[PDB]
């Protein structure tokens, strides 16, 4: 069958009783694309911004992984500029006995706390690691420009 | 170290009601089992509910990045009663109905001892069922709270349950959880 019980709860739970910080909307054209927003958590570099994230659920969802990436610009060690997100359970740690809403908390708590141990050595990255403070005035003024106005 | 016996007796010598005996206990493992109370790891959880009920001791469950070392091939192994309709719910009826109606078919179905695996809506969230000789436990390690369907805070018996909620039950060989016990994911676990 496809645990469709399953789709049909995760979808339910996302579109009406969502982590808080998080909201999403169904795809008006694709039922497997979902419109996600988290709030940048307060006291992080991004606090005050609406970040827009695209989550999609292959067919052989959850035996394959579902795929979540930001569709809005953001400066952070974990994040590429084609908003690729460097987490391991969206990788080859995920496993269908996970659950989306456990990619969301994650890509949230990625947030308020960068992930310093990536193997994926990158620009950014570098910066947030060498110069912290100068990595965190860019940021929030990333923050600003594309995460605030854009919804 | 810790003796899963010995807090059955604790939890017995209090006149607690079904329910509320549930949920204590649940709550006793959960500060064992998943010491954060965070999410996603369910599956992990209950898995070690039935381990501790089984008498294989008590460990920390897999965090979510543990997940994927056992449990992807547990989930495999079972697709078949996962991806099942399992016990509906009956239009207006209460948790304690539900509960009472899954227990029964799961008391008809095992024997005094044995533990299952609770599979919410198809794997969306875990619990773990354990057999008394007369009574089912229904145990959430993860949060702490009995009998539930994924719920934020633990509901009142009286609550009505959503249009046609469904739950499997998933019957674990002993072959499974040796298998389990003999791996080295189950190893590297924290003890109690």
């Amino acid at each position: 069958a496809g645990l469709p019980r399953r789709i049909i709860k995760e979808t339910q739970r996302l579109l009406a009783e969502p982590v808080p910080g998080i909201k999403a909307e169904p795809d008006e054209s694709n039922a497997r694309y979902f419109h996600v927003v988290i709030a940048g958590p307060q006291d992080s570099p991004f606090e005050g911004g609406t970040f827009k994230l695209e989550l999609f659920l292959p067919e052989e969802y959850p035996m394959a992984a579902p795929k979540v990436r930001f569709m809005t610009k953001i400066y952070h060690p974990n994040v590429d500029k084609l908003g690729r997100i460097c987490l391991d359970i969206l990788k080859d740690k995920w496993s269908p006995a996970l659950q989306i809403r456990t990619v969301l908390l994650s890509i949230q708590a990625l947030l308020s706390a960068p992930n310093p141990d990536d193997p994926l050595a990158n620009d950014v990255a570098e910066q947030w690691k060498t110069n912290e403070a100068q990595a965190i005035e860019t940021a929030r003024a990333w923050t600003r420009l594309y995460a605030m106005n854009n919804i | 170290n810790v003796n899963v016996k010995k807090l059955l007796e604790s939890l017995n010598s209090k006149s607690l009601g079904d329910m509320d005996k549930d949920s204590e206990l649940a709550a006793t493992l959960q500060k064992m089992i998943n010491p954060s109370g965070g999410d996603g790891n369910a599956s992990g959880c209950a898995l070690h509910a039935c381990m501790a009920m089984l008498g294989y001791g008590v460990r920390e469950a897999p965090v979510p990045n543990e997940i994927s070392e056992y449990m992807t091939g547990f989930f495999h192994r079972h697709l078949e009663q996962i991806d099942s309709e399992g016990i509906v719910s009956h239009p207006n009826e209460t948790y304690s109905k539900f509960r009472e109606r899954i227990a029964e078919n799961i008391l008809q179905n095992t024997s005094k001892g044995s533990v299952v695996m609770i599979s919410i809506e198809q794997a969306t969230h875990w619990i773990a069922g354990f057999n008394d000789g007369e009574k089912i436990m229904f145990l959430d390690v993860q949060t702490g709270k009995g009998f539930n369907l994924y719920d934020p805070v633990e509901k009142s018996p009286d609550a009505f349950v959503d249009e046609n909620s469904s739950v499997q039950v998933i019957h674990v060989s002993d072959q499974e959880f040796d298998h389990y016990a003999n791996s080295s994911s189950w190893k590297s676990k924290r003890l109690c």
